[PDB]
Formats: structure tokens, sequence, C-alpha cells
């Protein structure tokens, strides 16, 4: 594919901008899903399991 | 000429079962001869290797070397034949019409041409043949059949390369 | 006379019986009157005198064979058949034979079935070595044969067995070869835990023309089209008789009411021009949809307010909404603009859609990593369907069956299946060899590449 | 010779506008003695090669 | 001439045969006279996609805006092409919603091409940096940043799907580590090593060379920046004031739980590039006391074990050296007349730096550091990696610029170990609590042949366990693997790796039963230590074993590819003891019993040959002198390190 | 190349497209039917050379090329009627001319489609009548043939016709055969387990031409005892008595070691022995297939029962105890005696013009090999030469020989015969070399080592190996 060609697609409907959007052009100096969730979850689970396992420790030590 | 396809080094395999050196019987090398004679059994992996015709039946032509001596006649070259049938007998009434005679009784067994005729049977291509075309003055290499040949013995490094 | 006193069965070992590969002799390499040994472990020829089997047995002092055809267990070196119920567990394992009942209860898995070795197990939920880069075509196979329609069909020999195939033909195999993968995979009884495909994997290799072997991995994608439509054409027999297992159970019908454009470089009247005299015409031309290609839109490549993963989420509905009739696709062909638009006429029991999250970009080829926002308990189809037969199919709530996700880079690249499972509800996920368990809301979590759901 | 036959062996088992080609180019250096010194083609006695005298 | 000139005819100029040189010229006329008539006819008559992709683009949005607009905005579309071509190398969204929307498309567009030519032209300019093709200062610095960038970029996709996909670790399996290693401490009875106290007999001492190992970096250069003056600043009023940094470093450790962005930077090795993390100065500081604190309490409880190779004692040389001899000193250990065969597998934990839960991390040292210290070291090991304009989080790898790395990669390498190796045969490699064993040692000889796992060094993401499995037990092996994973067409020495840098006759001989046996033994060692933690992979590892059909073994260790070749099959050939020679005695009868060839590993001498490459070609404006001092520096680094090797 | 069309003249009956038959394998003799595999053989056509024409039917007479029956259909085959002539038997097996004596090991380059070309192996064994292949317990696919150029065609065939994949082929080779030169060095007591049974055997070499009566169908041991006895007797010279107490015929029907009940009546009952002489006649042809030295056929050779202890029971004599037993003594005798490899003799008849019959000589002198006889051809001028090359050293012979006469000499091979090989098997005082060809007289050690370790069998065997008190 020409560069041309490339941009060709693009360029045919760029010219659907009108004179104010072709105006405004600012200068370049100025449900759903939540993927956290299940990680969180996931490392709760674990951390309390963990925890619980922790609970049965001899004698780990702890400076307040 | 460049190998075909890159080949990998010797040391590329390490003593797989069948590539053990120390099982293999060895008895005279297999030169590179011996592996463009029979392809597929001396060359492991002989990809786009075209094989070659077993020996023709020799042609046992004994070449004239006199005019004088006649067209078909038992040449000293040609090992002699050692001569040595229960034929029926005559007292039967076997009798040929007296019309009966070979066909070509009136025609000579060798003539003048007859020798030289069954000469040019075994010749180069140009003289095998008795009608041609008349190729081009560039198309007929008078040298070609001497480098195809077997280089001539004894020559200098030079004119073996 | 000498049957149910043989003294040498008493020395079977069945940790050894591995009947997957191929069904050869030791020395002979001749596939006609071979008989395993059930002591030796390998396999060998013959069932008399001056065969291999008998000179194995006296040298190797392994006198227990069983044939491979007749099925039967014989003291080899007495040439003396032997006869004992307790060992149908070895031919059962060779020949995994389903009644007509049981083959209908496969809905009805409670008990987990514990192979001979120590590793108790499911029916169904099988690993399959991954024998050099086989993971596409064992995640293909193990998804595909979690389908009951397809199992059930292949678990029975008699439906395959009358097929009127060409003599002369080497893709009668695949189906062939296919039904004893099926058949072992589903054994309630397996000696081990796992089948090897080494024997269905090495018949797809033949059958394929050097396409889509056992040393280099291809595209799960491919693998699954081009094993659909092998079992489409080795299904029927001396016909065309498109009414086959595989065309019936996971394959539907689309009418795409496709259009063209006609030109983007003419004005007002050349352009109507065109769209007048049917040169930019729409018509229907509805075909067979065996797998409905769900485009995922590309990753915006740029990070945004919300979003606090930068994995670009992406709902199963919205993706799905391209067949439908309202959205228009258009396709780039050569020297024209043709805008399309399709319609599902017709849905298959089993819906097979494989999302093509792998792309060749300009100079390489990259994967695509959205997510697809797939529910996994409940959908319908007919939000999207034609109008003109809405109203005729009766059933539209589908749920997915089965779910193979390709993680890793494209190049190196792992092949996960996640299976929901009949029975139970556990939605595993399998490996090549491992068989873990899944979280159901983990399994909209990996990025699926083919998916085959359910209708009900 | 010999050592390079025994060599032989084992290895079987394990610009400048040149004008005149050089001798190290060349080929038929053969070890064995039976490819190297072999009988010519005596047309019977009664034919030669062509070309030479 | 050699065919005419024979006979009465002798050597001279009389030959007139000529047809032959005649067809070759005409040949070679009829081939040139296309070519020099196409010539005479005309005569009478009558790589760079970045820059023709933003000109295409330019072209295309001049000609397409107007000539009210194209006076000066066009300067300003430029801009913007520009702020968005700056935007997706820095993961930083592009956002210019004053912007017509086929205008943002185009940008899209342009940002796209550009990005998949710039990835694709890094990836060709590393892979010929690789494989050693000749390129310039320029280029090296481009390519390098490049490749940071992306690596930057895919650090952050990583962590995002890690965050996205949770933890990698079930919640059993680090269930089942945490009562493993709890196992181990308690059998070892570890006292855990508390908070540094307020009255210290050693913490002036430890506060003190973890100021001086920190001030060895600062070398005298030409000048120091404004950080890393302050950071000299610092450590100067640390040596002013020991006390108060030291309250000051106490207080950080206790209530710092949320620390500053720890910069990223990529050494420009040809071959494997490595990161250079600096902490922040204070921080740094604070690191530094706690990992020498730390090194110091475990040194005296004993935490790290004795196969945990890198150590003061025993420098990589003298460890190769001691592996070689103590290898030979088990009974028995090249008798393969039974049958026996012993496998050395060389394998290294794939990502293990990468992949360290740092909950899991977390849960881990606080059975043995302190737990408010554990607690503050976990929260460390989350940062801002921040290098340019791109800045990252991290969650799910320790960062090795840290100077804590040290004990925390050695605390989980001493887990794996002991995942590994077992409960059993690391507690009779370890002695008794009250007299523990020295290092490649066994508490008794028959507690040395008490289980395959004979020798095992646990280097720093490198391991090798010496396996002297008996005849029976490489059957079961064998038949344990083919049970599991069988291979009809006898396709497991299709990937068996061999050591190509010893000849033939040397390597490993890839046989019927010891490749087998070592799949095996790779499998086994594989099966053991879970995938989700960490994962030894079979192609980059290396199983080699030594039998009846392999004489000699073949190790890799401290980047010194070896090979022991014991006299029992080295015989009917004497000793000249070459330099590259290492006579390896017995140990009771102080006979020669083998003789471990050894030679620099292939690793080694790429590293040093990239080193070379990039002295000379970085040398630039520098004086000779200064290449000199530079090449004599890696020469006598090259040399003292690979004594004999080397020859 | 995918399927298989066998060829035959029908000797009776007609055989008709779509007839469901029974195709006799090689091996399907009347008592053990189980080689029998009823198939449905349709679409045959009639014997063209260039392109074949169908046919309906195949009267009795007519050569038919079936289409069907190739499935169980190995070397050879009869093909006959399902549900009716139950008394009949399978055609007896080609006898070939010449015996096969190269062997050459065949590994694919890609291990992974073995499959494939054992698979293009059967097919190519099918293919060929003489050709002969197995799997030893080394794992090598070796493969007989007779020639060179034979196997030659056969690679040419395997790698590019039936599995296309590539092969690696190693080094040819001559199959060795075992041989006894002395007399059994002392009586070898071999007792069956359970110390039942303790059988007894001499080993002796075999009177010179008896073994190549016997390979030469000669003297048949299918006739009946007078006929045997007389043949004995009579051109042998054997002892009226010791002549009429055969038992075998060593490894085959036709093979070159012979079965001797030499046990005195005073000590071991007839019917005793008669209750195991199938098992020591089964256990003695399966020792003389096998081979105590190079796992090889043994030759030449004349193994006699001295005596045998038997017990009464069935269960505690014979069956499974006998066998093994049998085939230990069997090797225990074949190695107290003296023995000697043997290597195959290929007579070479070069066909040379009389001026290059002095190379030709020169040639097979670097081969160990004897120029027999030289003779000119009768009325043409080119001389033929006779001579006997052993196989051993014989490979690449003819393109030597068309070499060094500048392609005036063309050459073949057939085994002829046999002989010893220079040195001694069971020498442990000769060193071996992995490049360095062996000796004259360091060759039969050689040859041994080689083949048990090419076998992968253990490299000793001792005289005390398969020996009771060992």
């Amino acid at each position: 594919p020409k560069i041309q060609q490339q941009f060709s697609d693009l360029k045919r409907k760029l010219a659907e901008v009108t004179e104010e959007e072709w105006l405004s052009i600012p200068e370049v100096g100025d449900g759903e899903l939540d993927m956290r969730k299940i990680g969180q979850a996931r490392n709760t689970l674990m951390d309390m399991r963990l925890s619980q396992v922790s609970d049965s420790v001899s004698g780990q030590t702890v400076v307040d | 000429f460049e190998p075909l396809v890159r080949d990998i080094n010797l040391q590329d395999e390490d003593w797989n079962e069948f590539n053990d050196i120390n099982k293999i019987i060895i008895r005279q090398p297999i030169r590179t001869e011996y592996k463009i004679a029979f392809p597929y059994l001396y060359n492991n992996l002989p990809h786009h290797v075209h094989l070659t015709w077993y020996h023709t039946p020799n042609v046992v032509f004994i070449k004239t070397e006199d005019p004088d001596l006649p067209a078909f006649y038992f040449d000293p070259l040609i090992n002699p034949i050692s001569h040595r049938e229960p034929l029926p007998d005559d007292d039967e009434e076997f009798e040929l019409p007296e019309f009966v005679e070979p066909f070509l009784k009136d025609t000579p067994l060798y003539t003048d041409n007859t020798a030289n005729g069954i000469a040019l049977l075994w010749a180069p291509r140009p003289f095998n043949l008795r009608s041609g075309r008349t190729r081009r003055a560039l198309d007929i290499p008078l040298v070609k059949n001497w480098y195809r040949e077997h280089c001539p013995a004894g020559q200098p490094v030079k004119v073996r390369v | 006379r000498r049957s149910r006193h043989c003294p040498y069965l008493d020395t079977i070992n069945r940790s050894v019986l591995d009947f997957d590969f191929e069904k050869l002799c030791s020395i002979s390499l001749s596939h006609i009157n071979a008989y395993a040994c059930l002591v030796c472990g390998k396999y060998f020829q013959g069932r008399g005198l001056k065969s291999h089997a008998y000179i194995h047995s006296v040298q190797f002092s392994h006198h227990v064979f069983l044939n491979l055809h007749t099925l039967k267990f014989y003291c080899l070196p007495d040439n003396y058949e032997i006869i004992d119920s307790s060992l149908e567990d070895i031919t059962y394992v060779l020949k995994p034979t389903f009644t007509k009942q049981q083959i209908a209860n496969l809905d009805k898995q409670a008990k987990l079935s514990r192979a001979y070795d120590g590793t108790t197990y499911l029916p169904g939920i099988v690993g399959l070595n991954n024998i050099k880069a086989n993971d596409y075509a064992n995640a293909v196979l193990q998804a595909l044969s979690n389908v009951p329609p397809l199992r059930n069909y292949f678990l029975e020999e008699d439906n395959y067995k009358n097929i009127k195939r060409p003599p002369g033909d080497i893709m009668f195999l695949l189906v062939q070869r296919f039904g004893e993968l099926m058949r072992k995979l589903w054994n309630p009884r397996n000696f081990k835990a796992h089948v090897s495909p080494h024997e269905m994997l090495q018949a797809v290799v033949l059958c394929s023309k050097k396409t889509f072997q056992i040393t280099k991995q291809g595209d799960g994608v491919d693998f699954l089209s081009w094993f659909l439509n092998a079992l489409h054409s080795a299904l029927g027999g001396t016909k065309k008789k498109k009414k086959t297992i595989v065309t019936d159970v996971f394959q539907g019908s689309m009418r795409i009411f496709t259009k063209k454009l006609p030109h983007p470089d003419l004005p007002a009247e050349e352009k109507e021009q065109l769209l007048h005299n049917d040169e930019y015409q729409e018509t229907m031309v509805e075909s067979t949809f065996m797998y409905l290609t769900l485009d995922l839109p590309t990753a915006p490549l740029y990070k945004d307010e919300k979003e606090q993963l930068i994995i670009p989420q992406v709902p199963l509905f919205n993706i799905l909404a391209k067949f439908n009739g309202i959205t228009e696709k258009e396709y780039k062909t050569y020297k024209e603009n043709f805008l399309k638009r399709f319609q599902l006429t017709k849905l298959p029991p089993y819906l097979i859609f494989c999302i093509k999250r792998f792309t060749k970009n300009n100079f390489f080829v990259e994967k695509n990593p959205t997510i697809v926002n797939f529910p996994i308990t409940n959908v319908d189809l007919r939000e999207y369907l034609s109008e003109e037969v809405q109203a005729v199919h009766k059933n539209t709530t589908y749920d997915l069956i089965a779910n193979i996700v390709h993680d890793g880079k494209p190049s190196e690249g792992s092949y996960r299946i996640h299976v929901l499972h009949h029975g139970t509800g556990k939605w595993y996920e399998l490996q090549d060899l491992q068989v873990t368990d899944i979280l159901p809301q983990m399994i909209t979590l990996s990025e699926a590449y083919i998916q085959i759901w359910k209708r009900r | 010779d010999k050592s390079k036959e025994l060599h032989a062996i084992k290895e079987r088992y394990l610009r400048k506008f040149v004008f005149e080609w050089d001798a190290s180019e060349d080929t038929s250096i053969d070890y064995n003695p039976l490819y190297k010194e072999r009988h010519q083609v005596q047309l019977l006695g009664r034919g030669f090669i062509a070309g030479i005298d | 001439y050699y065919r005419f000139n024979t006979g009465p005819v002798g050597k001279g100029p009389g030959c007139g045969f000529w047809a032959a040189g005649w067809r070759v010229w005409l040949f070679f006329m009829r081939g040139i006279t296309p070519l020099l008539e196409r010539w005479l006819g005309n005569l009478l008559a009558r790589s760079h996609f970045d820059l023709e992709l933003r000109a295409a683009v330019m072209h295309d949005i001049l000609d397409m805006m107007p000539e009210g607009i194209k006076q000066n905005k066009a300067r300003t579309i430029l801009q913007h092409l520009s702020e968005a071509w700056r935007c997706w190398k820095a993961n930083i969204p592009w956002k210019v919603p004053g912007l017509p929307t086929p205008i943002e498309n185009m940008i899209l567009r342009y940002v796209k091409a550009k990005a998949d030519w710039w990835t694709n032209t890094a990836h060709y300019n590393r892979e010929r940096i690789r494989r050693g093709a000749t390129v310039d200062k320029t280029v090296c610095k481009k390519n390098l940043g490049r490749l940071t960038r992306l690596y930057l970029k895919a650090e952050q996709e990583r962590q995002h799907n890690y965050l996205k996909d949770g933890p990698y670790i079930t919640a059993e399996e680090a269930v089942a580590v945490y009562t493993t290693t709890v196992h181990w401490l308690e059998s070892r009875r570890f006292s855990p090593i508390p908070f540094p106290p307020l009255s210290y007999k050693h913490d002036t001492k430890l506060l003190i060379l973890a100021l001086e190992r920190l001030k060895e970096a600062y070398s005298v250069k030409s000048r120091l920046n404004q950080s890393q003056r302050e950071e000299l600043g610092l450590i100067e009023q640390a040596y002013d004031n020991p006390h108060e940094a030291l309250s000051r470093i106490k207080r950080h450790l206790l209530t710092q739980r949320a620390f500053k962005e720890v910069g990223i930077e990529f050494m420009d090795l040809y071959s494997h590039l490595v990161p250079v993390y600096d902490v922040e100065p204070l921080e740094k500081i604070t690191d530094a006391y706690l990992d020498q604190y730390l090194w110091y309490e475990a040194d005296k409880r004993r935490l790290f074990p004795p196969w945990i190779k890198p150590a003061d004692t025993e420098p990589p040389p003298l460890l190769v050296y001691k592996w070689c001899q103590g290898i030979n000193n088990l009974q028995d250990v090249w008798e393969t007349s039974e049958g026996e065969c012993n496998v050395m597998l060389e394998s290294r934990f794939e990502k293990m730096y990468e992949k360290i839960d740092l909950t899991l991390l977390n849960r881990l040292l606080r059975l043995i550091v302190d737990h408010n210290i554990a607690d503050y070291m976990t929260a460390k090991n989350n940062v801002v990696i921040n290098y340019k304009d791109m800045n990252h989080t991290n969650s799910y790898g320790i960062i090795r610029g840290l100077q804590f790395a040290s004990f925390i990669v050695q605390y989980y390498g001493l887990v794996m170990d002991l995942l590994v190796l077992g409960l059993h045969r690391a507690s009779e490699m370890a002695g008794p609590p009250q007299m523990p064993n020295d290092f490649l040692s066994f508490q008794d000889i028959a507690t040395e042949a008490a289980h395959p796992i004979r020798l095992f060094c646990r280097y720093i993401d490198r391991i090798h366990i010496f396996f002297r499995f008996t005849a029976d037990e490489a059957r079961d092996l064998i038949q344990r693997y083919l049970t599991e994973h069988p291979d009809p067409n006898n396709e497991n020495i299709v990937g068996y790796n061999n050591k190509k840098c010893w000849p033939r006759d040397a390597r490993m001989r890839l046989m019927k039963h010891d490749v087998n046996l070592g799949r095996a033994v790779f499998w086994d060692i594989k099966n053991r230590l879970p995938r989700s933690v960490t994962t030894v992979q079979w192609e980059n590892s290396f199983v080699s074993v030594y039998s009846k059909d392999n004489p000699n073994l073949l190790f890799n260790m401290c980047g010194f590819e070896c090979r022991i070749l014991p006299k029992c099959r080295t015989s009917y050939e004497e000793f000249t003891h070459k330099d590259g020679v290492w006579n390896l005695q017995n140990e009771v009868t102080k006979e020669r019993t083998a003789q471990c060839f050894l030679r620099v590993d292939d690793e080694s001498m790429q590293r040093f040959h990239n080193r070379v490459r990039q002295i000379l070609m970085a040398s630039g404006s520098t004086t000779f002198t200064k290449i000199v001092n530079k090449w004599n520096t890696a020469l006598i680094g090259l040399m003292t390190y690979f004594r004999e090797a080397v020859v | 190349g995918v399927q298989f069309h066998a060829f035959g003249r029908v000797l009776s009956g007609t055989i008709h497209a779509g007839q469901p038959v029974k195709v006799l394998g090689e091996n399907y003799t009347l008592e053990d039917e189980e080689d029998s595999q009823i198939c449905t053989v349709g679409r045959l056509w009639i014997s063209v050379a260039r392109y074949h024409i169908e046919v309906n039917r195949v009267p009795a007479g007519n050569w038919v090329l079936i289409e069907g029956v190739d499935q169980p259909i190995v070397k050879t085959a009869t093909i006959t009627e399902p549900r009716g002539n139950e008394e009949a038997q399978i055609f007896r097996p080609l006898k070939f001319n010449t015996t096969s004596v190269i062997k050459i090991a065949v590994e694919p380059v890609n291990p992974s489609e073995l499959p494939k070309m054992l698979d293009g192996l059967r097919k190519v064994n099918k293919s060929y009548p003489s050709l002969t292949t197995k799997v030893e317990e080394s794992g090598e696919h070796v493969i007989l043939g007779t020639g060179e150029l034979y196997l030659d065609c056969v690679m040419h065939d395997l790698r590019k016709m039936y599995s296309e994949i590539d092969i690696k082929v190693a080094d040819p080779v001559v199959t060795f055969c075992e041989t006894v030169v002395e007399t059994s060095s002392l009586k070898c007591f071999a007792e069956t387990p359970n110390k039942k049974n303790k059988i007894t055997m001499i080993a002796e070499p075999l009177e010179k031409g008896l073994a190549e009566d016997i390979e030469n169908e000669v003297v048949q041991i299918t006739w009946n005892r007078k006929k045997l006895g007389e043949f004995f007797q009579t051109k042998y010279d054997w002892d009226l008595l010791a002549a009429r107490s055969i038992w075998a015929f060593g490894p085959d029907a036709t093979g070159p070691n012979i079965l001797v009940d030499d046990t005195l009546p005073s000590e071991v009952d007839k019917a005793l022995l008669g209750s195991v002489k199938d098992s020591i006649v089964q256990g003695f042809q399966w020792g003389t297939r096998e081979g105590p030295l190079c796992d090889e056929l043994i030759r030449n050779v004349k193994f006699k029962i001295l005596d045998a202890v038997v017990a009464q029971e069935p269960l505690h004599r014979g069956g499974g105890q006998i066998i093994p037993t049998a085939r230990r003594v069997v090797y225990s005798a074949f190695l107290m005696a003296t023995p000697r490899l043997m290597e195959p003799y290929y007579f070479v008849e070069v066909q040379a013009p009389a001026d290059c019959v002095s190379a030709v000589y020169t040639v097979l002198a670097r081969r160990r090999g004897h120029v027999t006889q030289d003779a000119p051809i009768p009325g043409s001028p080119l001389y033929t030469i006779k001579a006997f090359i052993p196989a051993i050293d014989s490979f690449g012979f003819e393109t030597d020989l068309r070499t060094h006469t500048q392609g005036q000499a063309f050459s073949l091979s057939v085994f002829h015969h046999w002989q010893i090989v220079p040195g001694d098997p069971l020498d442990k005082s000769i060193v071996i070399r992995p490049l360095e060809p062996q000796p004259a007289p360091h060759l039969a050690r050689e040859f041994m080592i080689k083949t048990r370790r090419r076998k992968g069998l253990s490299e000793d065997v001792s005289i005390s190996k398969f020996f009771d008190d060992p």
C-alpha cells in the first residue's frame, strides 16, 4: 500500500470537517467490566488464607 | 560448485544411536564416486539427486583396420570359437522344388561399401545419422566431446584445472 | 480346558499397559494378527508357535498376551486362551464401548471416576499429552469433545462403521481416529488418567498435506475449521449427504443481505447511476455459517480516566451485534467498497464463535488483547436474529459450554481451554496435561479465542 | 596416502581480476591408487583419443 | 594447446584452432547485445518509514486544509501530530477534545503506523546488535532508547494484566508453600531477626559499612548531578552524626511505608539488557542499613543455607573447583559397572526475579524478618518506576535496585530450594541444627547415599543438582516419565541440549537410556516446584548424565563450562598437566581418580567480546590512554576470573 | 502409492468382482487358521503392461490383479472360497534363488515422522518379495537385501514414493552367521526351571557337504524314516543306528543344523523323551535361529542331545520350562565348542575385454577376493573373469571395477556360499578402532564385537554366560 493509499481512506472522509471545525483546531501547546475487582478479591482471599495459616505460627515476633 | 543446501557441521550431531562411530564396521572408505553412483544408498538426505543409467551392454564392434580384408571376416581380435544335433536321415523324401533358392542368392554377402556402412553404425552422432538439419555455425562446438571425456593422462595441473 | 485356571494371569502389569499409540508388532512391524503382551508391556505379532509373540513370551517369560483384534487373553507360550472376567478392565480400556443408555447418562455424572492409577478424575475432563507443539490441536479436540452431540455420535462405532467411503481414501482416518480419541477420553474406567492424542494428531497431520502438524503449532481457529470441514466431508459417504452429524450439530444458516458501494471518487450523478443500475445493489446470499467470526475491536492504544486496568474491555453483546441486520460492515475488496450487512437466518443447536483476536500489522502480526465481557450463564441472539423468522426459532437462550483461550505472545503462546463440564457445574480449565478448577467469574476474564455455546 | 586415507575415512565418519584459474581450485587428488592410476580407454588396439597426434 | 601441441609440433605460436573461443565470444556478444542496444537507443531520444509517513500525513492534512487555514495552522497540525507521537511513546494518552473527529482519526492512524514501524525497526536493530552487526554510537543509543521504552510498556502491560488476572499463585499452593517454609524454619529453629534495638551493639559499625558501600558507587568523575550532589551531602551528614542518622533511618523504617518514585534505566549490554534502578538518596541509605543489618542477623542466626552458593567464603571459581572436587568425593561416584548412572541437572528459575508475589513475600518474610521490617520491605518492593515521560506501578516483581533485594532474593531462593530439594533432603544436606554440615558435605557416608540427590548448589537464580540414580531408580524414573509423557516415536532425543563447545567425543552422546533418564530427571525436578511461583523451563536448562554409554559428565557452573572425565574411562591417555586441565584427585587415597577438564563458557566469551566491541565503539573522543586503560581492565578481569580456563 | 493390488493366477474357480473371499496368509495353516482374513475382493483388472483393462470375472488359468485382498497379503497369499473347502492348505511360500545377506539400518532424520516411515517400510516390504524387515532389541530398523543396487532402489522408492519423508541410512553391512569348528569342549548339563528336567546336548560340526545338501532340499526331512535313513547312511556315511535317531532340521525346515536324539535307551525312556521331543525341537530351532555369539543364525552344526532328565507330570516337565532350557543348552553347546563367525562370499563374474583382465585382477586384489577363473568369451573379444569376493568388503566393488577400467567392465554378485572369518570371535586380546579397518587376523573378533554393539546386546559373551553353573 502506498503511503498515500494508507491515509487515502482517512483523507477522503477528512474533507467532511466544516469551516468552523477546520478553524477551531487549538494549538498543541495547551454492566461495565471491573477488571481490578476480581484481582482484589483474589488477593484478599489469599491474604486471609495465609493469615489463617500464619495464625498457627509459634514464635513470630512483633515490635510495636 | 557451492552447495545447493547448507550442510551442518559434523559436530552438529552428538553420537546418535544410529550415528555412533563405535558401531560401524569399516572395510573400505566410501569415496565420493561410490556415493554419486548409488545416491539413495550411500548418502543420507539425497534431496534432488538425479540417478545415473546402469551399464549399457558393451559395444563389441571390431573396427576395420585394412580395406583389403573382406567385410564379414573373423578378425583375430575376436576370440576363436571352439568347433566342438539329431539330424533326420536323408532316406526320406524331403525334396525341394527346382525353383526353391535362397532369397539373396544373387546378392553377395559383402560389398565395397558394406564394411564402411557397418562402420558408421558406431560413430559420433553427426556421423551416425544420414539425414540432418544444417545447424548454425556457432551452435556446433567442435571441442565439446574432448572436454566431456576424462582428462588425458599425465596432463599438467593447469590443463586439469 | 485350561481356561479359568491360569496361574500366569496373576502377573499382568496393569500400570504399564498403554494402548493409545499405534497397534503394531515389536519386531514384525506389521498391523496384521497383532497380539499385545499383558506382562512385557509391548505389542508383538502372531498368536502361536514360530510367531514373534511365542518367541517373545518364551524369551522374556512374559506368558500373558491379548490380541488387539480378537480381544481375548491367551497364554501365548501354551496357546491356551484364558477365561477370567476380572480382566475385563484391560479389554474395556483397549476397546471402550458405550452402552445404549450409558451414552445418554453423561449428564448424570455424580461420582468421580478414579483411574486404575492413584488419581481420581472425571470423564471428559482429561488431558491430551502435548507432543511437541500440539497445543492448538489438543485444545480444539478437547473442546469439540465437550459437545454432547458429537461425543454421543463418536461414542457409537455403529454410527460411522458403515459409512460408504471410497476404498482409496485417507480422509476416512480422521473420522475413524477422532472416534477412538473421543471414546477413550470418555472412558469411565480408564487405566490411566489421561489419553495421548498421538494417533489422532498423526492422522490429522497425514490428512492435511503438511498442514497443522504436531511439530509446529498452528492457529486454533484454522485448525478447528479444517477439522470441522474434514469431519463433515468424512461423515457423509458415497453421496452429497450434507446432513452430517457435525453439519447438523454445529452448523447454522446466516442470511447475508450484502451490498456494495459504487465509488468513493465519483460525483453524485455517477454514484446514483450505479446505485440505481444494480451496480451497488443489495442481495441476499444466505450461506451456512458453521463458525461466526465475531471480530473484536482493535485496542484504542491510549489510556483514559476510567479503566484502572489498561486492558480495554468489551461487552459480548456489542461484539456480537455486528452480525445483526442493522450493523453494516465494509469489505475493502479490490477496486470496490463492498459495504455488506449480515443477518442470522437460523441458529445451530451448538453455535461456535471464534473471535479473531490476532491480526497482521503493516510490519508484523499483533494480537488484540481486548477482553470479551461474555456472561456465561444465559444469553439470547434473538436481538440480532433476522426479522423474517424471529418467532420461528422457539429456543434462543444459549449458554457458553466451552472456551479456548490462547494466552501468551503470538509467536510463543500457550493454548488453554476453559470448558464448562456437565453433570456438575464447575467450569474447569484444562492445560495440555493439567486439569484445574476455574471460577466462573474468572472464565470471562481471560481473553477467549474460540467459544462454543449450547442453545439449550 | 595411507595417513591421508585414514584421515579421509575419519572425516567421512566425522576486487582482483584473476585471469588464470589457479591450480588450487583443481580436483582429482585421490588417495586410493585404483581411482588414481586407472587403465586408459584402449579401443581394442584400433582407436585412441581425439586431437592428440 | 595441450592437445594440438603434441608430437613433432611443440610449443609455439602456430596454433590456429580458434572455433571454441569464437563461439564463446559470439555467445557473450549475443547476450550483451540487448543491454548495449537499449543504452544506445535511450541515448538518442528526441527503513525510512517514520519520515515518509510524517511527510505523507502532513501533505494529506495540508491538501485537505483550506487556504484560509494553511497559512499558519499547518504548524499547529504538525505540533499536534508530534504530541500524538510523543504520547504513544510514553503511555500518556493524547487528548485533543478541540480537534475534529476526522483529524483525530487521521492522527491516530498515523500514530499506529509509526508505532508499528518503530517496533519493527527496534526489533531488527536489537537482532542485528545481538548477532554482531556493525553499528555506531548514535544508532546504538537510539536502539537502546527504543528497546527501553518498549520494555517499559511491556512491563506496564504485564503489571496491568497481573492486577486484572489477580495473583497467579493459587491460595492452596501458597498455603502449602507457607506451611513447608514454616516447617523448615521450625526444624532449623531460626530465631527471627528483631527490629534494630535502640542500643544495638554493632549499629554504628553496620551504619558505617552501609554508608561506605553506598559511597563507593560515587566514583570521582568530572561532575555530579544535583540528585547525586544531594546524595553525597546526605552521606557526609550521616558520616557526621551517626546517631541522628540511625534515628532517622529507624523512623523511616517504622513509618515510611510509601516511598517515592524509583528511576529505571537499562544497561546497554549487547546480549542481555539489564535494568539499573536508582532509589531515593535517603530511601537508599535506609535500604542499605536495613540490608546490612539483615545480612548480619542472618549470618548470626544461620538463616541462609550452605547450598546457597554466592558467599564471601568461596569465590565463584573456587566454588566451581570445590563442586568438582566434591563430586568425585562421593562413594563410587564413577563406578558404572553395576549399571548406575549419575545425572547432574543444571537449571535456572526463569523469571524468578520478575515473578515474585509481593503479598507472598510479605507473608513469608514476616516469619523470619521483623514483622514491621518485613512490612516495610514489602512496601518498598512496591513503587512507581519512573523513566523519562513513562511512569508505571509495580505489584508483582521485586525491584533489584533496592539494597534489600539481596536478602529478599536469598529468602525466595531458599524457599524455592526447600520446595525443590524436599524436606528430608534439605535437612540431610544442612546437617543437624546443633552441628551443621559444611557445603557439599553430608553428616555421614550413609546419609550421602540416602537419596538420589547428592550435591546441590543454589546459586543466585541458577540451580545445579547432582543426582546419582541407581539402576533400579533410573528404570523406575524412566517408567514414570514414559507413563506420564509417552513418546512412542522416540522423539525424546529430538530436543536434548548438548554442549556444542566441547567436542563430539566428550559430549553427552545422547543415548537411549541416557536421554530418557535425563528427561525424566528434568521433569521430576520441574514437577516438584509449582509452576505458579517459578518454573525451570526444560529448554534453557541442561540435564547431563554419565553412564555406561556416556563417559564424560559435563557441567557449567559459575560461567566455567567444565567436563569431568573419570580415569576409569580415560585410560590409555597419559596425564599431561596443561593449563586448561584440572586434575581432580581423590579424598582419602589422594590419587587422581578423574580429570575435570575446564574451559570458558561461551556466555562468558560472548560477554567479553561484547564488552570489547562496546569499548571500541564507545571510544569516540576519549583519549587513547583511556581506551587502553579500559582494555587493560577488561583483559585483567577476564584473565583473573578464568585463570586456567583461558588457555 | 496408497493402495496395493495383489497379482496372481487362478489355479481354479473364477474370481469375480465384489465376491467375498478368504485370503489365506503366508502362514494360514490348517490346524491354526488364525492367519486367515475374510475380505471382499472387487474391481479387478486384466494383466496389461502400461494400461490395465478391467474385467468382471477371472477364469481359472488367467492372471488376475485383485484389488482389496492386500490388507493381509504381506508377501504371498492364496485366496480361497469362504464357507466351503474347509480342508484346504496354503500354497507353499516362495523359495528364492539366492539368500539376502546385506543389512542396512534406517532411521528418519526427524523422529517425529517415524510412524510414516514405518508404514512406508511395511508397504515396501510388501512390494519387494525377498525384502526382509525387522526391528532389533537396539531399536534399529534393519532391512535386508540381496545386493547394492537392490537396496539403492529400495531407498529410492521408500524415501520418494511411499514415505515422502527423508530417512537416514547407515553404512551397509553383511549378515554374519555363526559356525562351530571343533567338537564340544565338555558335556553341558542344562536344567529347566524348578529342576524338574535336566537336559544335556553335545555339539559337533556337521560333515562337509551335508549342510549344502540339506540347504538344497536334497536331504528332505519331510520324507519317511526309511528314505532319510538311507540317504544319511549312504551319502553321509553316518552309522545306520545314528542316522535312525534324527529329531529336527535346526533353525528352519531346510536348515544347516541337525538335531540328533543321541540319548542312550538304557538311561532315557523313549516315550518320556518323546513327551519333550516337540519342546526340544522347538527350542533347538529357536536357538539355531538366534545364535549364541552375535545373535545370528547358526549354520553347519550338528547338535546332539547326549542325555536328558525328564519329570513325569506335564505341569512339572515340559511346557514353558523345556523350551528355555533347550535354548540355553543349545547356546551353551554352540559356545563351548570353539566357534567362528562366518561371512558371505559373493561370486562376481566380471565381463571385461581381454586387454583389461589384468586391471580386473588388480581391482579384486584390494578386496580380499581371489579371481577363481578367467576365460575369454567364445566369439567375443571380451573375457569373462569370475571371482569370489567376500560381501563384507564388497560394498562399492562394482564402482571401483568400472572406474579403474575407465568404464569398460561391468560385474554382478550373488551369495555363492559362506566362509569362516579369518580370526577368532571369542578373542579378548584384540583391540579395535573407530575408523581404522581391522587387519586380516583381527576380523572375527571385531565383527563379533561390532555386531553385538550394533544389535545392542551385551558386549561380552563368555563360555559361562548361559551355562548352568554360573
